[PDB]
């Protein structure tokens, strides 16, 4: 617009996301957040008093995008995407990025947490051919197996 | 080397399509050069297209594509031919690589302004034949605006 | 499909005409409307594909 | 291939089928952005030997006498017209592209470009004018025609929305608004604008 | 065949988790998308051999854009951004250091009083 003056007094915009495919609600919960993920490539984090967007991630819009698997453990967020091949750890509570890192070539399966001695190190991810096991503080791969 | 090229023409008094023979084209590629080959109406083909003309008809054209694998063809009015002493103009638009796109058949002058003609007026084909290419888009100059800017 | 509208198009078919594009064999085509809404072809283009 | 690519622009009739314009630009990649308007067409693409986006502009003028100003029948146009192209580079990239309409037409026309970023730019037509001559002239004085300039900017205070960025814009609408001064946009993405 | 690209942004007088939240970092114009850190790095990946320009959006702040030139070997080199005399090379650091210029100006001020 101009002068500075006329905001608000004629235009409006509205924010959206797409339809939800994955979601995580358990938090402290004196932090009222509420992360999801739609199909749309697009990660956000919900206020749960009033329903309005903290922040927003957008990704590319073709198939290169499609998010494959999401954790959560305590204030972080885990996402697999582009076709088994990227994986990153959002931070909750500011909205920007712990690490990203790039898995080697194959077809994901599944993701899962585990942990010895009642305290989770580590991060497990499954593909057609291998498994790999990474570091959850910094994503520093531990070790692979065939 | 040069291609012959079938080219026919319909008018009928309902407006079907009976397409016949009527004349061929020679296209030398080598030189980009087009020439038409054809021959004068009879005299009931003169009749329905004074009849044609009458009944404010068309007049179409077709060629095929390969020198039955397809067609393009045209039309034009047929009153809008018979008032024009036969003068009439054929565009022929191809291809980048070479093959044909299109025919274009006009007539000069346009119109319809209802004139009388009669039999002897309508024995020679005033015909002109054209062949068209795409052209080329210009680029955006700089190096004149550069020296300029200097 | 009224009486007058019937009428108005039967006064009017040959004013109109429609062009199809068919992007998967690149042939463009087109028809003019007749007398009683039928119709046929009038002219026809090809793009090699 | 980035040497043997091109795009090519027809200009035909509805009616009779005639080929008005051919052109094929060579050295050119999509997506490719088009606007066909009462006398212009204006379409970007990507040139890759130089690597940027450009615009191309295309103007149609008949003689100087009227054919026929009682109609105009295209059974019975047997002239060809005149065509002008000229050619810009555009420093971005483009989401989306329009034009402003108007009751009367009497307003001046603008393109509303969306761009990758969120952005909304309004671009006047008149800086795209394929007549704006080279090499100044009397003539071109008094027309009064800028000198051709092969940049067009981009200027943050031509945004039509300050900081309500549009996200992934896909579509952009305009309406009359039954006045002669103003007009109503509408730019949908995964977004809602208007103003 | 697959290389990344490196950065840091700077916004002066501005810690960085009060702006990261709502940014990305583009090569060539959506056709690779990335995300800042907490501290304001970032890295893209998967980036062919080629020449690409790289930006930081943010709808608050201003960035310049970078051309940087990568090789079929990985080597990578960064210069300015210039459509007119595409030849011309000037050299700028690297990995990336995009330090930011101030908030954009999306409006047009007025006339203050004239003779004291
Ligand atoms: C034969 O056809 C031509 C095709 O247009 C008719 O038009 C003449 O074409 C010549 C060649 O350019 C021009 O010099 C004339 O000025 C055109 N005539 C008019 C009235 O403009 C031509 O009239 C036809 N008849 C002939 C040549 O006898
Ligand atoms: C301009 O075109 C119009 C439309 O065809 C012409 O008007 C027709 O003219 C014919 C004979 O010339 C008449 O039979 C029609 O009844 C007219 N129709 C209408 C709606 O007016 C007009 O003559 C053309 N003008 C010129 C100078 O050629
Ligand atoms: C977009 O720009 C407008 C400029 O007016 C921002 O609105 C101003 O925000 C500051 C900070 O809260 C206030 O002090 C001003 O009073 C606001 N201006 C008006 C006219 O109300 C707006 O915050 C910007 N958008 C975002 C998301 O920050």
């Amino acid at each position: 617009a101009v002068y500075e003056d006329q905001v608000g007094k004629f235009d409006w915009r509205q924010q959206y996301v797409g339809k939800v495919k994955f979601a995580s609600l358990e938090f402290s919960p004196g932090s009222k957040k509420l992360v999801v993920a739609t199909e749309k490539n697009v990660i956000a984090a919900l206020n749960s008093r009033t329903g309005e967007i903290l922040w927003r991630h957008v990704d590319k819009g073709t198939a290169e995008g499609a998010v494959d698997a999401m954790l959560l453990h305590g204030q972080d967020v885990i996402t697999v995407s582009n076709g088994g091949r990227i994986m990153r750890s959002w931070e909750t509570n500011i909205g920007g990025l712990n690490w990203e890192i790039t898995l080697d070539s194959g077809s994901f399966q599944a993701l899962g947490l585990v942990g010895l001695q009642e305290s989770v190190r580590y991060i497990a991810v499954l593909k057609k051919t291998t498994l790999a096991l990474h570091h959850l503080s910094s994503g520093h791969l531990k070790w692979v197996e065939h | 080397g040069t291609v012959g090229l079938l080219l026919e023409h319909s008018f009928e008094i309902d407006d079907s399509a009976n397409f016949r023979k009527r004349g061929s084209l020679l296209w030398n590629q080598q030189d980009g050069t087009l020439s038409l080959s054809q021959r004068q109406l009879s005299e009931e083909e003169r009749g329905r297209l004074r009849d044609v003309a009458a009944l404010n008809g068309l007049y179409r054209v077709r060629i095929p594509r390969r020198p039955a694998g397809g067609y393009v063809s045209s039309f034009v009015p047929a009153c809008s031919l018979v008032e024009s002493h036969l003068s009439d103009q054929l565009t022929l638009h191809v291809d980048v690589a070479g093959n044909v796109v299109g025919v274009s058949v006009v007539t000069h002058p346009g119109g319809c302004r209802g004139h009388e003609v009669e039999d002897v007026d309508l024995e020679l084909f005033n015909t002109s034949v054209q062949l068209q290419p795409p052209t080329t888009a210009p680029g955006p100059e700089t190096a004149a605006f550069i020296e300029r800017l200097e | 499909a009224t009486r007058n509208v019937l009428r108005q198009l039967h006064e009017l078919a040959p004013s109109i005409f429609f062009y199809l594009v068919d992007a998967e064999q690149g042939r463009l085509c087109g028809y003019r409307l007749r007398k009683d809404l039928t119709t046929e072809l009038s002219w026809e283009l090809t793009i090699p594909p | 291939h980035h040497e043997r690519t091109f795009i090519g622009i027809f200009l035909i009739d509805g009616v009779t089928g005639r080929i008005i314009h051919s052109s094929v630009q060579k050295k050119a990649k999509g997506p490719v952005h088009i606007v066909h308007s009462e006398n212009w067409v204006v379409y970007q693409y990507w040139n890759t030997k130089a690597r940027r986006n450009e615009f191309t502009v295309l103007e149609l003028y008949e003689g100087t006498e009227q054919y026929n100003a009682t109609a105009f029948s295209s059974l019975d146009r047997p002239q060809l017209p005149q065509v002008l192209q000229q050619s810009y580079i555009f420093p971005s990239s483009i989401s989306a592209m329009e034009a402003t309409i108007t009751e009367r037409g009497i307003t001046s026309r603008h393109l509303l470009i969306g761009l990758p970023s969120g952005a909304i730019l309004s671009l006047p037509k008149a800086l795209l004018d394929p007549r704006r001559p080279e090499i100044p002239t009397e003539q071109s004085r008094e027309e009064n025609l800028i000198p051709y300039s092969p940049d067009v900017q981009i200027h943050a205070e031509r945004f039509i929305n300050y900081n309500q960025t549009v996200s992934r814009m896909r579509g952009i609408y305009t309406a009359p608004s039954g006045l002669e001064s103003t007009c109503l946009v509408v730019a949908y993405g995964l977004d809602i604008y208007q103003t | 065949d697959r290389f990344k690209i490196e950065g840091r942004a700077v916004v002066p007088g501005v810690k960085p988790q009060d702006w990261i939240s709502a940014a990305r970092v583009l090569v060539d114009g959506e056709e690779h998308v990335g995300f800042l850190k907490t501290d304001g790095s970032f890295v893209v990946h998967d980036i062919p051999s080629g020449s690409y320009v790289v930006e930081v959006v943010s709808p608050a702040y201003r960035f310049d854009p970078v051309r940087v030139d990568i090789t079929s070997k990985g080597k990578m080199r960064a210069r300015y951004v210039n459509y007119i005399k595409t030849s011309e090379v000037v050299r700028l650091p690297y990995p990336l250091q995009m330090k930011s210029s101030g908030p954009p100006s999306y409006f047009i001020k007025r006339e203050s009083w004239g003779w004291t």
